[PDB]
């Protein structure tokens, strides 16, 4: 989208709402987004190295990782968790992670800033 | 914001503290919260309706568009720093909202079961604080285990096949003979020694972390400050509901009782627990009875089944031969007389059981108050006997005076 | 807009049409208002708990922060453009809103004591118009108005002592022999006319200019706008319950009963009228019983004191000898068992009245249904006979097969 | 404790969580800013 501050305000946009739901030492780190060349390896990264980090450290908390992309009440759509339909025995919500490709995916990396 | 109810009560959106859209949103959460663990606490008579009711938000509290109302489910609830406190309607009065939370604290003492202390409650009675019972619980969660840890740490032994620089404890020797030469220079024992970091330390270090962390008090937070100290070499881990069933309680850690059934009644999102103002009176008025009526022996949940079984509260029988039907009911008994939905169930219990049928009702300044004595005699026309027995509530002090009372009304009524 | 519910039935706010805050608004002048006017209509066995409940923004609607639920009250209202109908839970289907209007209307029609005629209600069927409580009462008092205005107009009889420039009726003497020769020009007579506007006239001209103001139909606006146009020199009145009650219904006016009480039942802010779903049913199974038990009359609501007097919906007795209660209850029955509230109530109206007892409950699609006998014989250890019947619905119909069916049943329990 | 965003050790981050909570930061100062810090502890 022509923003040369972008990756800088991703990070701060995810980090500032990281240490506000979690502790300080829990944030991303900026070594996983220092060799992205193309959109397809940012693709990668943000798929196979930072949001495994996030289900890493939000395990059976669906909502606070929701609200750490600012994705909260969006589901089934361009969301990076995407709404199971199914509700279980007793209640639970229960994301499923989605896998986007190409200007989608840009699209919904756009509305984290 | 702290906002507090009590039974059937009502609070005004625009005279609450806080935001309007917060407290509804904090709402919405804890009613859906109890239809998924709706199911783990009994009832009696409470006309639950489980079905529509509990799912439509009326679960705990009945949120509307002008007012909060609060239903007859008593106890507390922290959710989304809107902390919920729903006290029973009987201990309302005419520091000022600090005497019906000791009441209805030894109220979950005699009747739920629990085995807390009085001087437990009475250190708090005077200090100033503000009034909350997640406050109060953590407390006594965390005196009693700072009671329980400065004696003994509850260090427990593991036996552990270690490899060893040094020799403790008994050296296997199958491990030790079949020891290559190159290798030999490190014992190969199993040495039972004791471990700090057990599973119930395990809990203990997260249930102190998990209660400072959202503790608001001065005294709670000094408490639980010296407690995660005292814990400080033990690896912590995330609470569940498996671990808590994973420990059992033998000899060696029984003193432990007490702070953990506390730690699992407050952990296991939400935070706190609930139960039924009927059958809480009902498991209450239990503990008065069976002290109370040394000439005959009573069973609270007898069950017979008429045609679906309707059960009474409890009954009273000296051996086999008398049939003296006590159904507790929470009912506020307007106007001197009972309801409608009342005396139908007291026909039926005293029929299917020349059955004299007593209902033991609340008694204090807020409730309809009767006379001192069997205040209301009653036939049903088949040649029954209804008394209406009251039990004054000398339970926000901590002396049983109304006991001797209760004694001498049903000694005339027995 | 226009909403609509089902008894026990709940709608989304965020599917619904208007705005959000546009209906919660609305809604809390209606049960506000169901308050005030709460006592002009008779229960049965409600539980309606006058105190707390109907003053909580409970009373008709059930407003809640997600939904919106409706209570056990079945009619209508119009408030604020936002017009609420709640129609009856037993005539929900599983034009597609057509069929359980005409069902309500009839059901209202036996019970409540209405003489309506279904051909008024015929000629609506298939005319595609949007379905609507308040457009087709308006029609049923426009069309019986101007069935009723096309023979004759009503023009009744008063006497007036009017100085006349002619000579009409009787001549008045005393008033004439004093009258001075400067004033014998005008005669002085007492003339029985014909007034066209009378009291009756004044209230179905206001009757009609408050219903064409708040009409949505093109069938109502065409039928009223006749109706104004027949009433143009009759003065306007305000409405008022005094007007309502200052005429009497004597043989000359016999004929405008039939628009006079659909015209009080609509008029007196609020519009409409609310009448319980429990008695609404108690009435109309009490149409079915007296038609179809001949064998034995049946009375409703006698009473027998307990001990607060528990009175059945309806008992049938023979001369005096066979005691056969009869409790209309509209409860679903799951499980093929009546509940703890029911099967209570059931023992003390048969103890207090050997004697049988049976409980008349609905049967559709939408609610529950059992076989075609009667499905559950019950007995309460006391030798008892607990009969659930159960009667079909073809009141959605215009035919009454189901009658046929019920008698057949009853005369199998009589 | 009634202090923030300014000459303070502890600052708050101007964006609160989802259920209301607040995260503070440590915030390095130098020169007379830290002293003018270290004058208001007595």
């Amino acid at each position: 989208g022509n923003d040369n501050y972008f990756l800088k305000t991703l990070l701060e946009k995810i980090n500032v709402r990281i240490t506000v739901v979690k502790d300080r030492d829990h944030r991303i780190g900026h070594s996983y987004f220092l060799n992205v060349e193309t959109v397809e390896d940012l693709h990668h990264v943000w798929y196979y190295e930072v949001l495994p980090l996030l289900m890493e450290y939000f395990y059976n908390d669906w909502e606070t990782i929701k609200w750490v992309l600012n994705e909260k009440g969006k589901e089934h759509g361009n969301v990076f968790f995407e709404k199971l339909r199914l509700t279980g025995p007793n209640g639970e919500e229960a994301y499923q992670l989605k896998v986007l490709e190409g200007d989608a995916f840009i699209g919904a990396l756009k509305r984290i800033i | 914001t702290t906002i507090t109810l009590y039974e059937h009560d009502e609070k005004r959106y625009r005279d609450i503290a806080g935001d309007k859209k917060a407290i509804q949103d904090a709402l919405i959460k804890l009613n859906k919260q109890f239809k998924k663990d709706f199911k783990k606490l009994d009832r009696s008579e409470d006309n639950s309706d489980t079905e529509d009711t509990i799912d439509e938000s009326k679960g705990v509290v009945e949120v509307y568009a002008n007012k909060i109302k609060a239903r007859h489910y008593v106890g507390f609830a922290a959710v989304d720093n809107v902390f919920l406190q729903i006290l029973p309607k009987v201990f309302k009065p005419k520091e000022d909202t600090w005497e019906p939370i000791l009441a209805f604290i030894r109220m979950l003492d005699m009747a739920y079961g629990l085995k807390i202390k009085d001087h437990d409650l009475a250190y708090l009675q005077g200090r100033n604080l503000r009034p909350n019972l997640y406050e109060v619980f953590i407390y006594l969660f965390a005196k009693s285990l700072w009671s329980e840890v400065q004696r003994g740490y509850h260090r427990e032994y593991v036996e552990v096949h270690r490899e060893e620089k040094f020799l403790r404890g008994k050296l296997l020797m199958s491990r030790q003979i079949r020891k290559l030469p190159h290798q030999l220079n490190t014992f190969s024992v199993e040495v039972h020694e004791l471990i700090e970091d057990n599973l119930l330390n395990r809990i203990f270090y997260a249930s102190v972390r998990e209660a400072l962390r959202r503790t608001t008090w001065g005294l709670n937070r000094k408490l639980l400050g010296e407690l995660m100290l005292a814990f400080d070499g033990i690896t912590p881990i995330h609470l569940r509901t498996e671990h808590f069933e994973r420990v059992h309680f033998t000899r060696l850690n029984e003193r432990f009782r007490r702070p953990f059934e506390l730690a699992k009644l407050l952990f296991m999102e939400v935070s706190g627990f609930f139960v039924d103002m009927n059958k809480l009176f009902e498991r209450f008025i239990e503990r008065v009875l069976v002290r109370n009526l040394p000439p005959e022996y009573k069973l609270f949940y007898q069950e017979s089944y008429p045609f679906s079984s309707q059960k009474p509260d409890y009954v009273v029988r000296k051996g086999n031969t008398p049939v003296v039907v006590l159904d507790a009911k929470y009912r506020e008994l307007k106007e001197r007389i009972p309801s409608s939905d009342m005396l139908r169930q007291l026909y039926v219990y005293s029929r299917i059981w020349p059955a004299v049928i007593v209902i033991p009702s609340s008694s204090t300044y807020n409730q309809g108050l009767p006379d001192k004595p069997l205040e209301f005699e009653f036939f049903d026309e088949r040649k029954l006997f209804i008394v209406a027995y009251n039990m004054d509530y000398v339970k926000t002090g901590a002396i049983f005076k109304a006991d001797k009372n209760f004694r001498r009304s049903l000694n005339n009524i027995i």
